């Protein structure tokens, strides 16, 4: 049993992991549903107001719904849990990297500075991209041709519920790179 | 293993209603995922942004397609219904999987006795803003749900007056848990009393 | 473990008829999720909040939406189905629960007389409870619910006949788990005998 | 563990045919509950309540929506569809766990449970006795050996006196056997006399005029064949099970169980001293005689009484 | 169980086969549960039963509802459509699991099972006691190891003697291989002269006139090359698990089985009175043979009286 | 068992791709099984298979039952979709087992030395026939598949424009594979150089 020689930190990073993966299935579970995006035509053709009649047919409002998932919806936000997954997926493989492995003391330090380095990566992409997961969304695909309208609106379903996942998954990551980096704190404050 | 001389009769409590808790928080996350939706028809006749709610009977034509009121539904869905009434199985999961670390602090980590004094005093306070918390928004949660999001643009219409079909069932889930969390929270406050005395 | 021989034959019957009831708890709870609804058709002729019911065939034309439609059923369940009809499974969930809660309580805590006493007394007045409480509401469960909910000022009808599908499925599942129930007190029937004998 | 001693063959058959019952079972389930629907279609011509079944063709118009058709598939397909069709799959799980609680009920059963392991574990264990290698070899025995053997012939003796004087478990066989076959027979009976009503088309007259416009409709029940099949050979599986119960029933009425020889063994062996065993001990031998006659070959040196005298002059000469 | 020793390379092969038989038969039963769906267009223009197939283009209408075309699916779904193209799945399910009970009918059949788990436990037992590892090499014996070696060699005979006089082992194995062939046999038979009915395109006539108008429709079936695929698929591994029985039937004709000759084992050692063992005996050690003929060179020191003779004056 | 001290870095490693690569393959078979459509649009003017091209915006009227438009989309994906992009999650749940069975093949038969001799370059020239294969036909998972197959006498159209929903992140998918195999292949060849050592 390597529990002695594991401190507090790792075992706080692998339950930390541990939730990683369950989000990131929950997000995959979140994707696995087929009404994603939802379009509507812009300047379709007390006052009793009047439904606007956009002529379209089933196939054609999915036909706009998948284009405008398309060139419309940022990559980030079409695969933020699948991103997490991933990258959960290398947490779990390079957080046992020193114990999968002055060379003790070298392989830890390395270890330690790996982690701390894919952590702050982690939190500088994520807090770029996390707000470009939005609701009401602009798209200007060009299926005038096909549908008759060339400007559309369209609302993502979970937009919602991914930047809420995104917020959990930031603090998760953040508890994450505290706790290694008061690891590389202690491995590098004394020899 | 041999912990249950280590695990009184509080702890094993504790342990249970915990369990019953992410069972509660699987359901509600399960039936959110699945089956949580909102149906969205609009007011035809409107007074100052409030519906009025007024030779056989006819259906109403809204003329709108079946695309327009998915599209309705979804944006009513956001920004009118209250955000507990959204989030309330996935606040449930989080206070359960805290009140899970929190419990089964020691098993991993007199030094004990006081980790385990710390750990009592964070879990109670926890306990109490969870109920405050619960407490003050369970009754915002409603099943007609008002909208006036103002998407006049797209489909024609202002106001809308939507029905919320698995509502109740938070609210009768929230009730649920409710005393769940009242129960855990009575146990570990004598627990408190108990290492004061 | 070893402590099959504090459990006699009424025991090990109670145990499994407990799993078995637990898979109709199930069961229905899944059904409940998954394909629970109503199909709701408005009556074209109607009588002071009441269905009148009054060459070649040809349809009726309602003149609603599918959204409408939809509307008209969430509205109807919510307000027209009998709370029972609607929560019948996870009442038994409830009471699967609690049963086997009262039943392995002695293992999992004079004083284990007392447990089984208690135990004993509490199972039985609670089988008569549930036979009594579960008979009385069974015809809630009915196949055909007429919904009367006042959505004229957005739907354009005020009287609808709605249709539940896993009604009589359930009716299937709630008599035999009344039946389960039934040998369940029986064989409390003989304990309780045989605690007199 | 070590039960599998007291099932012969015709029990791991039933076992295995019960096993792919309950398969059928939640097959059937999960298909009633999730796929199984009715599409009906009313009839535009009818005479009398009944279907008349009567320039490029062109389709006919029903103007019905797409919720009155859904009405009229819940109607027809609760009302018309034949009750078997509907809940073939929940008589097939409620058939297979009567059968699996039948198979398992002495094995359960308090009284005959504490029967069925002594005589399992003082079989095995007399099995793993060295005493039966050196009694059927013919002194060969150490003081530890010859100690556990007086111990086992001291248990073997209780054993079969506490065993001799009920024959619970043979009752108790008989009559799981007898309400096996008698299951089958019913089974049988019912299910080859309602799959006929399992059919693809149905002719539905549910008197909803004033919601829909059509009295009588025609109705297409997609996963009826296929409930015909998986009922065919759901018969057929029962068919097995009741001939495998017809065999277990003849041989448990061929001879009687109950009066255990041991002719060939006590011929073969030196000793004849062996008595015969009666009621529930004759019933358990001879269960295992359907394992293999091995078992009782090693026992019966443990049941006799010119052994037991043996083996105290191998240890009086051991102390002494 | 620690029979995996007695099931050669054949049955090892054979029992992957029919697992992923297994798995085809599930993903194609869902597949057919799930999305079998058939896709039935009317045909406006008709000729003699049979379809005529004949600026801005126009959609055609046939004034269909939604479940007019749900019925006419169903109907030419049922009746239309070949048999195997809708119960393949169900037929590779009966197959494997009958192919799976015809494997492990003699593992599961107490009369043989418990012969087999006999030979077993002997030959574990032999494989253990350190008086074969003496004669193969061919003396130091501890009185407690002596014990168990003489005792082994007591349960040799005896078994020896229980186990040679049957053949019921043989001849149910013989049963279960000729009915595994002759069911392999059928099997490509029907599925091949069947198989080619899979077909995408169905032209249905069922004579729904009165119920929607038209007599004579085209139906998509998009299930149907998967189906094919998966047939093709299913067909070939029946290939490998056919042409894997044909051997073991092939070897259980190769040599008689029911005789086992120790000249090798006998010759290259010292103990030259070692007997040619038959039966069930000859059959079961012909089978770990075929795992290793190390086991049968390492238990054939128990059966010689020699051997006997050496181990009594070594004791002595 | 008994082989879990004499596999080393590399070996592990190859584990470790081989059941990511596995649960890749399994998650495509189930979207394949779950989502895999394509939604065909019918062109307004068609001259000899072309769709030419040449106040508020109005839809445009197809005249086609929802029906006409599944018979059109079945037909071409089945007749107007390449066998890789339809059968990109079968193939390579192929690729799994056989890759995996090849990997284990000396545990289920200097014998075992010529057999992972046999193993080892099997491996290799696999992930060599993978990528090559994989590379050369990638380009095929495309959304837009403008599909032509003359069924005019059931649509009175004859070309359609496709789209193809389930394509892009395929690719992406499709793409992971390859580096993921890429990753195999560089441990693949130091395993070869270790048994041409
Ligand atoms: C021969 C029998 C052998 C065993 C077979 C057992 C039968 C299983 C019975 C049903 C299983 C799943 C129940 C699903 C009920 C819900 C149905 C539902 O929601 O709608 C169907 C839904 C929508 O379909 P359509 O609208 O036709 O698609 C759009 C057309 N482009 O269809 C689905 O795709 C169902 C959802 C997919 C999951 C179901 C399982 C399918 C098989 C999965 C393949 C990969 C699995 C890998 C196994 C992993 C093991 C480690
Ligand atoms: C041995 C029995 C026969 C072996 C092979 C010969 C097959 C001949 C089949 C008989 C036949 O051709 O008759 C037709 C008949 C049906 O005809 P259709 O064309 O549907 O009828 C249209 C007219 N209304 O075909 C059949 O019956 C097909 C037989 C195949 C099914 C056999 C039974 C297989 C059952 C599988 C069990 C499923 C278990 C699922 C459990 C999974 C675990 C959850």
């Amino acid at each position: 049993a390597f529990r002695v020689l594991k401190p507090w930190w790792d075992v706080f990073t692998d339950y930390l992991s541990v939730a990683m993966l369950m989000i990131g299935v929950f997000g995959c579970t979140l994707q696995v549903m087929q009404d994603k995006i939802i379009c509507l035509p812009k300047r379709v053709q007390t006052v009793e107001m009047k439904g606007l009649k956009t002529d379209l047919d089933l196939q054609q409002y999915s036909f706009i719904n998948q284009m405008c998932y398309e060139r419309a919806l940022h990559w980030y936000a079409k695969y933020f849990p699948y991103l997490v997954l991933i990258h959960t997926l290398v947490f779990m493989l390079c957080s046992n990297f020193w114990f999968k492995f002055d060379i003790l003391y070298a392989m830890y330090v390395r270890q330690t500075v790996l982690k701390v380095i894919k952590f702050l990566i982690i939190i500088a992409y994520n807090s770029a991209l996390v707000s470009k997961v939005q609701f009401t969304v602009d798209c200007n695909v060009d299926i005038q041709d096909m549908t008759g309208y060339k400007n559309f609106s369209c609302n993502h379903t979970m937009a919602h519920l991914f930047s809420k996942l995104s917020f959990c998954y930031l603090c998760f990551v953040s508890i994450y790179g505290l706790t290694c980096l008061y690891t590389l704190y202690w491995l590098f404050y004394r020899s | 293993p041999a912990y249950r001389i280590l695990k009184p009769w509080w702890d094993v409590f504790t342990d249970y209603i915990s369990i019953v808790m992410l069972m509660i928080a699987v359901f509600g996350g399960t039936l959110q995922v699945t089956q949580d939706k909102m149906i969205c028809l609009p007011c035809k006749w409107v007074t100052k942004d409030s519906c009025n709610d007024s030779t056989g009977p006819t259906g109403i034509k809204y003329d709108l397609d079946r695309h327009q009121y998915n599209y309705v539904d979804a944006v009513c869905y956001e920004n009118r219904l209250h955000w507990f009434a959204k989030y309330f199985p996935y606040l449930v999961l989080l206070h359960t999987l805290i009140f899970l670390a929190c419990s089964n602090f020691w098993f991993k980590f007199d030094i004990v006795y006081r980790l385990y004094m710390r750990q009592t005093i964070i879990k109670v306070i926890k306990f109490a803003l969870i109920i405050c918390y619960t407490v003050y928004y369970v009754h915002n949660i409603k099943f007609d749900v008002d909208c006036t999001v103002d998407i006049e643009s797209l489909t024609g219409y202002r106001t809308y007056r939507c029905a919320h079909p698995l509502a109740t069932l938070f609210k009768i889930l929230a009730s649920f848990y409710i005393s769940l969390v009242i129960f855990y929270g009575l146990i570990c406050m004598y627990t408190l009393w108990w290492m004061l005395r």
